């Protein structure tokens, strides 16, 4: 019994565990995914992958999934675990809710995620989860705000991130052009598009190979909306414009 | 060598070797002689001691007023198994309200110690333990093993350099039918002195006695009261 | 037709080989398996029925095959690369006994200590014909061959072998052997003149050479 | 990739295989080969054209072995009843090889005690004696493919 | 007694499941399937072939209904399929149970599939080796959907599955469209499976299902004769 | 063509294939016999043979047919101890069904669970998939006479003809090339197809006391063992 | 290229025992006398940096108010054995109303030792046996009693005993320089002797601590007071 | 290698290792014959002496299951003592439970699979006893089975197992022992025993008989030591 | 034996002929055999086991015949074979034949350690590493009559190794070895 297992827990002798290693090399391929925030509302932005010509595009959410009423939540990595891991956490917000009659901050509820990703990795001998996700809501305690996990276990709180395969140019782009406190829901959108445009290797941005959420404040509703094909198209173009005249100017 | 590493794994001549490497740890230790009279039973026991300033180990235990045992090996195991002969004799007496023969209970212990050698990462008990003691039928002297296999046996010597005491007990077995304690007790002694260099017999600190009778509770002598039977013993011959 | 002789090493088989050589008047050949591997292709083959042609010549001859293990060994199917010249002498040695024409003049005596190796089609009734098997030595033969290798040896009235016999099981014939020379040289480190009783028991613990550790804290 | 010393007999192979079926046709020659286990004969000389037929031979059927101890059986000095069938039944899985040996033990278990005849206990002693050694014999049937 | 309790599913040093793949590799050696839905119901179209004539076709079947409006079929290992379909029916009679509804097809499917999945992280046990599709009709619109070993699933329009399956995907393709009826797509269901079929096609070497707004059933071998003949 | 554990237990090779099964179809031929079943149009027929090397032995007690219920028979090849634990697996269920159901079983349902009880040895990897087989034969209301046979992988199925064993093969063969000229079929035309099958496989001509017979018909569907004497006059009878 | 926690040596030994065993003389010294007048334990500390708070680290500790226990080897796991033997301790006393013998103790602890199993337990001990060695001191009804403990489960009673890294050297020494009628100032002196001769840094007031226990008083730790008068005229 | 650690695994031909090293571990056994009479059984076992020191009667190889059923084992003794517990408790518990003395047939088959149920998993290892039961009942006449450490149970008129079984089974056959009554067959199981094992091989030795039967109205006990006395001085006649 | 040859003639006793040497490393055996060496007067022929490694079929076992041809034309002299665990582990063949040549080449050491007149006045001296490797056969008495083990120095060892690689060389009037010997508990003399 002791021959055929595989000690899936036990250290290294340069100090580190190989598993999950193994594991974020995994989430380094499929897929593309980011966020940003500035100002009223925040935004998702995905690179679908299944875009083959016969889908019936059913459920009207491809990544995007509903934690609560006020939290959505983007995934990156083995789908299998990432629906898991939704259902996973949606009875822990509303067990929350059951108990104080009050919406569910969202620090706890990631911290309570990330509690139980992290239980797999010191005892037990069973592979771990694949999967790294972000998370996007709003609170009174401190307004909008935006999360990352990570299968090791640790999470961060940020203002602009992304997770695909090409992350660390997404990321040089985004710290080189930003700026802090000045950024409305309508420059953030041209911003994501523009990165999304460096990242894919495919040029003018078919309108059905990207997924767009935003997250918006009302007096009492807190809506969440999924812009539909009907005006990714003109942004696009614009984009496109503007960038034609500015090359054009040089 | 692969058949080597566990109590479950098969040889290809039939021959499991945990077992037979218990049976080498219990050669380890001292040596220990027992045999029986018409109406008595005798064991003797050699001590030791790792230092000059050191008490010697104690290797008789007492577990009830009928039956007594000397062990050899590791004392851990040994403690275990005494403390369930202890238990199961007491459990009979309250129950039934009668000695338990020595027979039923070297039985239980041989149902017992087979258990671990057939279930997976579970190791044997290594101990040597010989048994003396009296009932119905008279004197009863049994050997163990960490095979799980007991024997019956008549004049037994068991432990490191056992071999030329059980020369000279084969070879004095009749003479053993019809005397008492008195020169019973010195043809122990004599059996125990072949075991040993030629530099250091019997002093009265490495010797113990332990005897069971018909109308003699067990008992134990050690180094005080020894030098009585030890007294009236000839010298070694050269 | 012929005899083969098996079992686990020490045990004497190369000893009645030489036995058998010293009682018979016929001649005798002695031969090792490995002799045959030789480098150049055909050059093996030609040496087997060299050999069977001068016993043929010698009329009562008998010829002993030693290690034979080192050409017996099981053939097998293989599609990249492997090993056949050594199998291709062999089927050489498989066909000058039995075969296409039969020899009755010539005995082969053939040895080796393992047997799960060899190559069935070898193994037949009619090339190798009794299987004798050598066992380990029982408690009564260990008394004997030490009673015969210190025949010669200068030793004192009191030795119990029966007691010797007896405290050392699971050795085998060689081992039985060496315990006379250790219980020598043991006897020869305090200059004593002749071997006494605690010579072997000593030369028992040479020969069993197991490793050390104190283990003083048991009993 | 095999070693050099081996491609010299790939091109013997390739004389054999070619002197059969060639660009020129044999007439009145014919071909018997013989092999102790099929499994590894290169996949163009097994060919219908060059191997036109295979003869399975085989282990026997009961009747056979009576028959083959009747052949071997005959010249020994043989005495009272013997009762073949016993030794027809217990005789399984023997080789034509075997059941010689049966008759050659029953007669070296009559030179011990210095008889000049054979009787039947001998046979059923020997059958015996021969059986229990083919434990130690590969059980394996190789057959071509 | 005990099992093992450890996981014989790991990640490579490259990032990969083994076990997935393999278990995928063996799917992709099983008998060959096709699945179109037009508008107005769904086919299943499946192929058997029995060794012999000894054994007796009218026997087992491939097209098992899981309640009276969902169909399944299946390509890959035989006997995981029985486990699978016996899950797929207690778990619609407790979801009847508790709701008092026919259970709607997208929530069978995502417990099959969360079984499905569950089954490849636990200890001392290998996956699946079987792939399905499952089709339904409820509420008006059809709908088709296919399983994976590693618990994944997709919606589709037209899908082929088994042996040459890109094949079969290229020629539908260029066949199927948005707008047709049930027999057109029995048809060319029919003609796409003759392309990696046998010699002489019969009536009883095809199994053959449709869903209508009626209900799912298994064609008789004398309909599926007629649509034999009168075609090719 | 293998890497890892998957020559020890059972998972997949990395062309798609486990070995620890397809080992237990060989080692069913370890015992050396072979059986035959056919079905008539209103009657089935299980033969066997039976091998007593030695006088001492008591001849009474190796049978291989087993009685599993007043109305359904069945024949085992393979190991003998793998083969009596499945008839144990196989009378309990039966019962079972009985208690709680108030009516027969039908063959087929017990097969079912017989293949699904044998399922899961090759899906966890601390237990060993049993090698015997398994055939049985019963008679059905409205469907007649029914053959079935069960395989250590969990692969059932209802055949016409079916022989296990070592001669599985060439026995297949002889009994398709009978069955395609499409005959009529009675009592005794079904049991002397089925002698002759084994007779002409094996090439024996044997006696009326190497055999044994089984024969379940619709006239009294109580499964009954053939005496030696009947036996004997099939035997005599079939040799004109 | 792996064996289970049990499995036996072919020469009749344990594994992880023996290593335990072996484990042990990575620790400091120890040295502990009896004596008719009173029992006499002493340790050092091994002071690693100069910003150590000495009065942090203590090896002497006390199980009740006549037994005194002194370890050595790894510190990290002898807590266990410590409140084990203070539990059983008070629930004799609680049980039988009077102060349990020595002996009792040390037999009491010794079952503890080799529990250590991987197979039909609940957690427990995984594996490793423990890696102390023990030394027991105190006053009971038939004088003053001195025990020690061995990792494999063997308690044994001796007269002077030194357990470490520099245990051999300290016995061979030790051996000279004993008799039975010692009184307790000489076997302090004796004590502080072997220890200064075969400590590495320099002896002072703060590198050791010492306890002695009587008939009379109970269990009695010296301070930094009274304990540079002992060494002032050595 | 490394196909025969496990006890469920396969080996790539088709069978399991671990078994056969359970039937090398009996073959080294000494001797334990059985057969039975017109009215009952004699079992017959020659005991080794090892050495002086023993006791006579010491650790007896012929066990008493029940009342009216008897048990030799041969192979390790510890095991052989398990199984014989074993079988006591199911035989008292099938006493206790429906109300009459259990019949062989229903024994020996619960006792054999317990015993296999020891041959699947890798958790335990294969028991290393074969041994035999044997009974007389005044309605079901004499009955004798043995059972071997894979898990196979046979009925037998006459079995020996130990070395040297083959050589005493053939002196076994030449016996006509259907006919006589189980008096004169102590003689003739001496002498058969006496036949056997040279003296070169082993110094002295023991013999140690049972019996059951309509003699004893169906109990089961050792023979009367007189009628041992004389059946061993008529085999001494060996010797001419 | 060979300085004093007419003690053990008078007594009738007749030597050991072989002896092996093994340990972990670093430890003294290859120093010990050079000391051997340098000691002697006879013969000394040194053997790498890595050196009968050949490139064609039947060569390994052509060297070892002449080996012990050039040793028999003298009279009586030493053979040393160091790191054997590289000529011959165990006979395992198993599906195709792998690591078989080698296994002859170990086949024909072994016959002419015995068989039919020994080598006679030769005798050998092998030192290895990993002995659980070792082929059964080869380590029966009468070819390596004496198993010397080498084990890592308890505490006498360090020290007296300390005083003999530290005597030449410049050091202060008043250091203590002993404590730097009790600081290493386990250590080879290569650490020192
Ligand atoms: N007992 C010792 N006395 C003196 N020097 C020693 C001793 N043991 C080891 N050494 C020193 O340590 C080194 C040991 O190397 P050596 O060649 O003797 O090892 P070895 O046993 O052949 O090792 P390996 O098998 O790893 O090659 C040498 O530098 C030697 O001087
Ligand atoms: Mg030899
Ligand atoms: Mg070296």
């Amino acid at each position: 019994s002791r021959r055929y297992d595989s000690r899936t827990t036990i250290f290294s002798p340069e100090g580190r565990l190989y598993q999950v290693e193994y594991a974020m090399e995994a989430i380094g391929h499929a897929g593309t995914c980011l966020g940003i925030l500035a100002n009223d509302g925040v935004l998702l932005a995905a690179e679908r992958r299944n875009i083959h010509k016969l889908l019936d595009e059913v459920f009207f959410s491809e990544k995007i999934y509903k934690l609560n009423e006020d939290m959505a939540c983007s995934v990156a990595g083995i789908t299998s675990d990432a629906n898991v891991l939704t259902n996973e956490l949606r009875l822990i917000a509303q067990r929350y809710l059951l108990q104080y009659q009050e919406p569910i901050p969202c620090e706890q509820l990631v911290t309570a995620l990330c509690d139980i990703k992290q239980a797999y990795t010191q005892f037990g001998g069973k592979r771990p989860f694949g999967v790294s996700l972000l998370y996007i809501g709003w609170d009174k305690h401190y307004g909008f705000q935006l999360y990352q996990s990570d299968p090791s276990g640790n999470y961060g709180g940020w203002k602009a991130t992304c997770i695909g395969n090409n992350s660390a140019a997404a990321v040089s782009m985004l710290k080189q052009d930003y700026k802090e406190g000045e950024m409305t829901l309508k420059s953030a959108l041209a911003l994501a598009i523009k990165v999304l445009n460096k990242t894919m290797d495919v040029s003018k941005l078919s309108a059905e190979k990207v997924e767009i959420a935003t997250l918006t404040r009302e007096n009492g509703k807190t809506v969440i909306r999924v812009l539909k094909q009907k005006e990714v198209e003109q942004l696009i173009k614009k984009h496109e414009e503007e960038e034609a005249k500015a090359e054009r100017e040089k | 060598n692969q058949y080597d590493n566990d109590v479950t794994v098969w040889s290809p001549q039939g021959r499991i070797h945990q077992i037979e490497y218990a049976m080498e740890a219990v050669k380890q230790g001292s040596a220990t002689v027992g045999l029986k009279s018409k109406t008595h039973a005798v064991l003797v026991a050699l001590k030791r001691a790792q230092s000059e300033l050191a008490a010697h180990q104690k290797k008789i235990l007492h577990v009830d007023n009928h039956i007594g045992i000397s062990i050899a090996g590791l004392t851990a195991d040994a403690r275990l198994l005494c403390n369930f002969m202890r238990q199961e004799c007491l459990d009979s007496r309250f129950v039934f309200d009668r000695p338990l023969p020595v027979s039923r209970l070297v039985s239980l212990i041989g149902s017992k110690t087979q258990i671990p050698t057939q279930r997976y990462g579970r190791r044997p008990y290594g101990v040597g333990l010989l048994i003396a003691g009296y009932d119905d039928m008279g004197p009863h002297i049994f050997q163990t093993c960490p095979s799980a296999n007991y024997f019956d046996c008549r004049a037994m010597s068991i432990g490191a350099r056992s071999q030329s005491a059980r020369t000279y007990l084969e070879r004095h077995m009749s003479e053993f039918m019809e005397c008492n304690l008195n020169e019973l007790v010195k043809h122990g002694l004599r059996a125990l002195r072949e075991t040993l260099p030629a530099e250091q017999d019997l002093t009265t600190k490495n010797v113990s006695i332990g005897i069971v009778g018909k109308d003699l509770e067990f008992t134990i002598y050690d180094d005080d009261d020894v030098s009585p039977f030890l007294e009236g013993l000839e010298e070694r011959p050269q | 037709k012929g005899v083969l002789m098996y079992g686990p090493p020490g045990t004497g088989k190369t000893l009645l080989a030489r036995a058998c050589a010293a009682q018979t008047k016929a001649t005798f050949l002695k031969l090792a398996g490995p002799q045959l591997v030789q480098m150049f292709i055909g050059d093996g083959a030609k040496l087997v029925r060299d050999a069977f042609a001068l016993a043929k010549e010698k009329a009562p001859s008998i010829i002993f095959i030693d290690e034979l293990d080192a050409i017996g060994t099981k053939r097998f199917d293989s599609e990249k690369a492997g090993d056949r010249e050594v199998q291709r002498t062999m089927l050489e040695l498989l066909n000058q006994l039995d075969g296409f024409q039969p020899n009755t003049q010539v005995k082969v005596i053939a040895a080796t200590n393992r047997v799960d190796i060899l190559d069935p089609a070898l193994l037949r009734s009619g090339r190798l014909d009794r299987k004798i098997e050598f066992p380990m030595p029982n408690e009564e033969a260990r008394a004997r061959i030490m009673q015969i290798h210190s025949r010669k040896m200068n030793v004192s009235p009191d030795v119990n072998y029966e007691e010797l016999a007896r405290c050392t099981d699971d050795f085998n014939g060689a081992q039985c052997k060496a315990v006379c020379v250790e219980a020598g040289m043991i006897a020869l480190r305090r200059g004593a003149t002749e071997l006494t009783h605690e010579d072997y028991m000593e030369g028992i613990l040479e020969v069993q050479a197991k490793k050390k550790a104190n283990l003083q804290y048991y009993a | 990739e095999g070693t050099s010393a081996d491609r010299e007999i790939q091109r013997t192979l390739m004389e054999l295989l070619n002197q059969m079926d060639g660009f020129d046709t044999l007439h009145r020659v014919k071909m018997i080969m013989a092999t102790n286990r099929p499994d590894t004969l290169d996949p163009a000389l097994l060919r219908p054209g060059r191997l036109d037929r295979k003869i399975h031979i085989d282990l026997p059927n009961e009747q056979a072995r009576l028959d083959i101890l009747k052949i071997h059986a005959g010249p020994i000095t043989k005495h009272g009843e013997i009762d073949y069938e016993a030794i027809v039944k217990l005789s399984d899985g023997f080789n034509g090889a075997d059941l010689r040996n049966v008759c050659t033990e029953a007669g070296m278990f009559a030179i011990r005690a210095d008889h000049d005849f054979v009787v039947q206990e001998d046979f059923m002693k020997a059958v015996r004696k021969v059986a229990d050694s083919k434990k130690l014999e590969s059980k394996l049937d190789y057959k071509p493919v | 007694e005990r099992g093992y309790s450890f996981s014989l599913t790991t990640f490579s040093p490259s990032g990969k499941l083994v076990q997935i793949e393999y278990a995928l590799a063996a799917v992709a050696g099983g008998a060959p399937s096709v699945g179109i839905k037009a508008a107005n119901g769904v086919v299943l179209a499946t192929e058997k072939k029995q060794k012999s004539i000894l054994y007796d076709e009218r026997s087992v079947h491939k097209v098992e209904p899981i309640t009276k409006h969902i169909g399944l079929v299946y390509s890959g290992m035989g006997p995981d399929y029985r486990v699978l379909v016996h899950r797929a029916r207690k778990l619609a009679q407790q979801y009847y149970l508790v709701y008092q509804e026919p259970i709607p097809t997208a929530q069978l499917v995502q417990r099959v599939a969360s079984v499905m999945q569950e089954y490849t992280q636990s200890g001392g046990v290998r996956p699946f080796g079987v792939s399905l599709l499952i089709c339904g009709w409820n509420e008006g619109r059809p709908y088709l959907f296919q399983s994976d070993p590693s618990g994944a699933y997709f919606a589709w329009k037209a899908t082929a599955m088994g042996k040459n399956y890109v094949n079969g995907k290229t020629f539908l393709e260029k066949r199927y469209n948005e707008d047709l009826e049930l027999e057109d797509a029995i048809h060319t269901a029919i003609l796409t499976l003759k392309e990696s079929f046998e010699g002489q096609m019969t009536e009883d070497n095809i199994e053959v299902g449709i869903c209508n707004e009626a209900g799912f059933r298994r064609l008789t071998p004398t309909e599926v004769k007629d649509y034999l003949a009168a075609i090719a | 063509s293998s890497a890892g554990f998957d020559r020890h237990i059972t998972i997949f090779s990395p062309e798609g294939r486990l070995y620890q099964v397809e080992y237990a179809f060989k080692a069913i031929n370890q015992g050396g016999l072979t059986s035959v079943a056919v079905r008539g149009k209103d009657c089935a027929v299980i033969v066997t043979q039976k091998k007593v090397p030695d006088k001492l032995l008591d001849s009474s007690t190796v049978t291989h047919l087993f009685k599993i219920t007043e109305n359904i028979g069945c024949v085992m090849t393979g190991m003998t101890a793998d083969s009596r634990s499945q008839v144990q697996r196989a009378r309990y269920e039966a019962a079972n069904w009985k208690y709680k159901y108030g009516y027969e079983i039908p063959v087929d349902m017990l097969c079912k669970r017989i293949a699904d009880i044998s399922q899961v040895y090759t899906q966890n990897a601390e237990m060993r998939p049993l090698g015997c087989c398994m055939i049985l034969i019963g008679i059905d209301e409205e469907q007649g006479p029914q053959v079935y046979k069960c395989d250590p992988a969990g692969y059932y199925c209802g055949f016409k003809a079916t022989a296990a064993g070592v001669k599985q093969t060439e026995s297949t063969s002889f009994l398709e090339k009978k069955v395609k000229k499409k005959f009529d079929w009675t009592f005794e035309q079904t049991v002397e197809t089925a002698i002759t099958c084994l007779s002409t496989v094996l090439s024996i001509d044997f006696k009326p006391s190497e055999i044994e017979v089984g024969v379940v018909t619709v006239e009294n569907p109580k499964f009954r063992i053939l005496t030696e004497a009947e036996i004997d006059a099939h035997l005599v009878a079939l040799a004109e | 290229y792996d064996r289970g926690v049990n499995t036996f040596s072919p020469e009749g030994r344990l594994f992880q025992v023996e290593y335990a065993i072996e484990a042990i003389k990575l620790g400091s010294t120890a040295i502990g006398i009896q004596t008719s007048e009173g029992v006499c334990l002493a340790v050092e500390k091994r002071i690693t940096s100069p910003l150590m708070e000495p009065s942090s680290i203590e090896k002497i500790v006390e199980i009740d108010a006549h037994i005194g226990c002194a370890m050595s080897g790894l510190i990290a796991d002898a807590k266990t054995l410590i409140d084990k033997a203070r539990v059983e301790t008070q629930n004799h006393w609680f049980t039988y109303n009077e102060t349990m013998t020595v002996e009792s103790v040390t037999q009491a602890v010794s079952n503890l030792a080799l529990q250590f199993g991987e197979e039909d337990a609940d957690p427990g001990a995984m594996s490793r046996p423990f890696g102390v060695a023990l030394l027991f001191g105190g006053v009971d009804e038939k004088g003053p009693q001195l025990f020690h403990m061995d990792p494999s489960g063997t308690f044994v009673q001796c007269d002077a005993r030194a357990i470490g890294s520099a245990s051999e050297g300290a016995q061979s020494s030790l051996q000279e320089v004993y008799h039975k009628s010692m009184t307790l100032k000489e076997a302090i002196k004796s004590s502080l002797i072997i220890l200064k001769q075969v400590m590495e840094e320099k002896l002072n007031a703060t590198n050791i601590e010492l306890a002695t226990v009587q008939p009379g008083q109970n269990f009695h730790m010296f301070t930094k007071e009274e304990l540079e008068e002992v060494i002032k005229d050595i | 290698t490394g196909y025969d650690l496990s006890a469920s695994t396969f080996s790539p031909d088709g069978r399991v290792f671990q078994v056969e090293y359970a039937m090398k571990a009996v073959e080294n056994s000494s001797t334990a014959i059985g057969i039975r009479c017109k009215d009952g059984v004699v079992f017959g076992v020659e005991k080794l002496v090892l050495s002086k020191l023993y006791e006579e009667g010491s650790n007896k190889r012929l066990f008493n299951v029940d009342r009216h059923v008897g048990m030799a084992v041969a192979g390790l003794l510890a095991d052989a003592r398990s199984l014989a517990d074993i079988a006591r408790e199911e035989a008292s518990n099938f006493r206790s439970n429906f109300g009459y003395n259990i019949p062989l047939k229903h024994l020996a088959d619960r006792v054999a699979m317990y015993v296999h149920a020891y041959t699947l998993y890798s958790a335990v290892r294969p028991f290393g006893c074969s041994f035999m039961l044997g009974s007389y009942s005044v309605n079901d006449g004499a009955q004798l089975y043995m059972i071997d450490p894979s898990g196979v149970s046979y009925g037998y008129w006459g079995c020996a197992i130990g070395k040297a079984r083959q050589a005493a089974k053939t002196e076994i056959e030449k016996l006509q022992m259907k006919e006589m009554t189980c008096r004169d067959i102590v003689k003739e199981v001496a002498k058969i025993i006496y036949i056997v094992h040279d003296e070169v091989k082993d110094k002295a030795f023991e013999l140690e008989l049972s019996w059951v039967g309509e003699l004893t109205n169906g109990r089961h006990e050792i023979v009367p030591k007189d009628i041992r006395e004389e059946a061993e001085k008529y085999a001494k006649e060996s010797l001419k | 034996p060979l300085l004093h040859p007419e003690r053990f003639v008078n007594l009738g006793i007749e030597p050991p002929k072989g002896v092996l040497l093994f340990g972990p490393p670093g430890t003294g055996k290859t120093l010990c055999a050079r000391a051997v060496a340098n000691r002697t007067d006879a013969c000394f022929i040194r053997v790498i086991g890595s050196e009968l490694v050949q490139k064609y079929v039947g060569e390994g076992a052509r060297m070892v015949r002449e080996l012990f041809e050039m040793a028999r034309t003298k009279k009586a002299c030493l053979i040393f074979f160091d790191e054997i665990d590289a000529i011959g582990g165990a006979r395992f063949d198993d599906g195709a034949g792998g690591d078989n040549e080698v296994q002859r080449t170990m086949l024909e050491l072994i016959n002419q350690l015995d068989g039919f007149d020994p080598r006679g006045n030769i005798k050998v001296l092998m030192a290895t590493n990993r002995p659980d490797t070792l082929d059964p056969a080869l380590m029966r008495p009468g070819r390596l009559d004496r198993k010397i083990e080498f084990s890592l120095p308890d505490l006498e060892g360090r020290t007296h190794i300390f005083k003999i690689h530290a005597r030449s060389m410049s050091v202060e009037r008043d250091i203590r070895f002993e404590l730097l010997a009790r600081l290493c508990p386990n250590s080879t003399g290569a650490e020192i």
